[PDB]
């Protein structure tokens, strides 16, 4: 499991998306018993928390998610080239460390809320 | 109570860009789902379009499927409906009014309750 | 569209039964079929919704009905004031919503 | 993400059915080093079986849900405007506390492997 | 819950396979309090692996999910009536033991990956 | 073995509802699916409707789509054909046969392998 | 609908080739056509079934077989007791199923 | 640069199976996706197929959908369209073209860039 | 198809504009019309894409335009050598996706 793991990490963010499973399945598994047990809940929280914020939005069980929020060129002006084919996913996480929240609370309020509750009316026509 | 009164009719060309807004005042209007139904001078009803309480879900017959689009403002209690390229066909009487559907948590509205003094139109 | 009978007549005090017919894909799968009276000049009212139920203020007179694929519109106690065009609304699913009858003229 | 937690608590159903991602973004996080260790695992446990439920119907990564299950008037003869205009969550539950298993039930038998079962033949048609 | 379980053990395959429900829900729940806290844990660990292979696969959230993973009668020359009819799932677990790791490695390589890049692509049309 | 005899069928006038029923027996009726297949008295055949082994799934051709109800009771290994609106055009001897389709668990049965008696239907 | 020959002819003892054409969406994109005998008076039987497969019972002397978008019923050693109408049906996908063609009249 | 090099063209009868392959090169073949477009010899461009930088998404027109198919081979660099039961009106120069689409990660590609010699097919 | 007028005339140095009309669902509701040169014998070649958009190489006196359902090619400085025929082609969703209109014969 472990091989390859972050192999991509210096590559272009097109060719580290196709490495995806390989960082996924890498996230999941005498005072010494017990300090080492935490760690192992603790990875198990995380592994839920990131699944948790996949289920608010409408991303569940999905490694590549498309989802209805527009892109603000305030979060970020760059090309497609300039992201894709020129750009690493540590340079493109510097930048938007700044503005993660924001794309996150439009992730979680309108468009998943919206999509969900409009599903809810369409099935009922 | 329920006072639907309509505005921006008028006359216009074939290829025009016609806007409407239909007030609405004395219930909650954003609790209800606003529908457009238009009368040719010598025909009878024909139901245009539909939006829903919200103002997310908006569904239109065939004919103007690609050419009309309903929205509503909910704070200032205002349906609209913008038609571009408006052919012959589309001369008549358009009426604003309020029902045609609800959210799957009210009861079935499947009828137009509320309506428009309306508003004249000739491409 | 629907089909519907374009004049009908009736004696006052006397009753009338106004029909519709329409396809099986909306009459005859959804019990949404509502009528609505119209004066000239003015704008459509909802006399009835739901095929038998009523909108409150309107006179028990007016009553609806449903069979198979066939809609009616019982006004009993006919009034020189119920001279009016009377349409049908029937819902026909999703793809295409509320499809209208052409008007009936009562005339007294 | 505490904030605005049970906010609608005292609102009404259709209110309180707007907020749904407010609560579940908070059912996921020397003897008091194990104490506190196992209530975190509690959570993650309780948090799960949620979620195993959620996944043996047809419900898995939604917060809303719509089924295939008839309401019985047996469970409840109320409307709906007298359940989500006039009525709140913990009313709600508590009066269909008495019927929850078998609305779970027909929830988890019926309906989602007979569907399960249906997609299982349609795709190999 | 436990009533039932594992009780199509010595069912056919077809047969055994309209109870999923049974075993999926009885897989989640002083150094006794430390070592039982630790196959607490560890029971949590397995779901979610499992999970995990469901959802970078294209099953998440299903207990019957049907694949673009053509069979290959090298893994297995047996009809289906030699299998779901006349076979339980301990036989087929015992034979096809020795190729579930290629099996694994299609289903997470080229089906879903390749689908859901197709998937990313069909959306920007 | 296989023995599949049709009743309930007789004479009907426009707008009939007339209910057929196929009783099964000689073998497993839960274990396979259902068909019904028409032939008119001067044509050919012409497949009906399908339903599956667990009458869960029905399939109607579009000329009876919305009128023809197929249907089974795996206890009393009895198929049912329900149809309203009767027209004109569905005068024919009506068959009940074993097969059309499978489960994905089974091997393919795109064929109808054991036939009924008939049962005519005259609109 | 399938095109098949009205009718065709052959003595007892020769070998008779019936004939079925069908669109690409059926006969062509899936294998899966079957050939059915109804004499006069009673229903249908599954000569072949899959092009090639024939139902247990059945003589020897029926095979089928496929070419593009036509397939073929091949009658060999005919007997007086083959003088029945031949049946097509072929699987036509989800949104239609089960197609037929026309009976071929076989006698001898 | 960009050189595109079809081949394979040449005579059939109605019915036929004709097997075109475009040579690519000057560029980098896998990161662009390619479409078939025709040209009868009295008529203008049409549309024919078009096929992703993978090779796993294609598309055709409904005249065209269930004879056609268009193929990619990146190694190789190399377009393939194998056309069966070939009609009357497929009569036409087929060009092997970059461009028609790309992947969400790409600017739009809308267009066909860069375009072949073409290749005479006559039914 | 997209409708072209056949053909156009233009004296050199002066400057010709052809049109080109389409469907609402077409032009008038997707930002991508191209126009391609072809000369008598050679494949096309892509004068523009994106409506206003020149690949490189090719000279500024080419210009595109939209207008509702519409697009034009405006050629100014009319050379010898621009006498070529002039396709459109415009995205038309996902069911379909390219359409052409007939071709401009431009003469100087
Ligand atoms: C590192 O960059 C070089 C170009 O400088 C590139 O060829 C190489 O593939 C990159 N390495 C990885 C692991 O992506
Ligand atoms: C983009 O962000 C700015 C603040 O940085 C905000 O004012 C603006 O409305 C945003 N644009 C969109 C389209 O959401
Ligand atoms: C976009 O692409 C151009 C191509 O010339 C490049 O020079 C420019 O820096 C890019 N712009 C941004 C904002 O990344
Ligand atoms: C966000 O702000 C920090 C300073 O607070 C800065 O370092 C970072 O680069 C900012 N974002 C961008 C896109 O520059
Ligand atoms: C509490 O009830 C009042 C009406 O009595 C209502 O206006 C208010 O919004 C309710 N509070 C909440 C939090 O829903
Ligand atoms: C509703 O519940 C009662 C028992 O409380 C049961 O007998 C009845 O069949 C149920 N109705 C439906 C429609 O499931
Ligand atoms: C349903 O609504 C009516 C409206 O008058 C109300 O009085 C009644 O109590 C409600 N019924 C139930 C069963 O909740
Ligand atoms: C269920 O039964 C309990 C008593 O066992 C009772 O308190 C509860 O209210 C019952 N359910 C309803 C809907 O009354
Ligand atoms: C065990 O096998 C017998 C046949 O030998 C069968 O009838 C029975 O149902 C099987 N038991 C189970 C639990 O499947
Ligand atoms: C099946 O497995 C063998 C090796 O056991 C392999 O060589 C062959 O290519 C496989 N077939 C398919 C169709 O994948
Ligand atoms: C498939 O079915 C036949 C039916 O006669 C059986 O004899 C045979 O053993 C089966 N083959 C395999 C490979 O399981
Ligand atoms: C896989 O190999 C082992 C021995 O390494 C053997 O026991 C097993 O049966 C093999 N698989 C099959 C299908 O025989």
């Amino acid at each position: 499991v472990f091989l390859g793991f972050l192999g991509a990490a210096g590559s272009t963010m097109g060719a580290a998306s196709m490495t995806l499973t390989v960082q996924a399945r890498n996230l999941l598994s005498t005072v010494w018993g017990i300090k080492q047990l935490q760690a192992r809940v603790l990875a198990v929280e995380r592994y839920l928390r990131d699944q948790q914020l996949l289920g608010i939005w409408g991303c569940s069980g999905k490694l590549i998610c498309c989802t209805n929020v527009p892109w603000n060129s305030s979060w970020s002006n760059r090309n497609l080239s300039e992201i894709w084919d020129n750009m690493t996913w540590l340079q493109w996480d510097k930048e938007i460390s700044n503005y993660t929240q924001i794309i996150y609370g439009l992730l979680e309020e309108s468009q998943n809320q919206q999509e969900k509750n409009e599903q809810d009316l369409l099935a009922l026509d | 109570e329920v006072q639907l009164v309509e505005t921006g009719g008028g006359l216009v060309q074939p290829g025009g860009s016609l806007k409407l807004s239909c007030r609405a005042s004395g219930y909650t209007f954003s609790s209800f789902a606003m529908s457009w139904v238009r009368q040719a001078p010598g025909k009878g009803l024909e139901w245009v379009s539909l939006i829903n309480d919200r103002g997310g879900l908006t569904f239109y017959v065939d004919s103007v499927k690609g050419r009309f689009t309903i929205s509503r403002d909910n704070s200032k209690n205002t349906l609209s409906l913008q038609m571009h390229s408006l052919r012959d066909g589309d001369t008549a009487v358009y009426y604003c009014a309020t029902g045609g559907m609800s959210s799957a948590l009210q009861s079935s509205k499947y009828y137009f309750d509320f309506w428009g003094q309306g508003a004249l139109v000739t491409v | 569209a629907l089909t519907q009978p374009p004049s009908v007549s009736g004696s006052p005090g006397q009753s009338v039964t106004i029909s519709c017919t329409g396809t099986s894909s909306d009459i005859g799968s959804y019990n949404y079929v509502s009528w609505y009276q119209q004066h000239p000049g003015k704008a459509p009212k909802l006399m009835i919704y739901d095929v038998t139920q009523r909108p409150s203020g309107v006179s028990d007179r007016f009553s609806g009905s449903k069979s198979g694929n066939t809609a009616s519109l019982t006004i009993s106690g006919l009034q020189a004031d119920d001279e009016a065009d009377y349409y049908c609304s029937a819902y026909a699913g999703r793809q295409t919503f509320y499809i209208f009858g052409g008007g009936t003229r009562l005339t007294v």
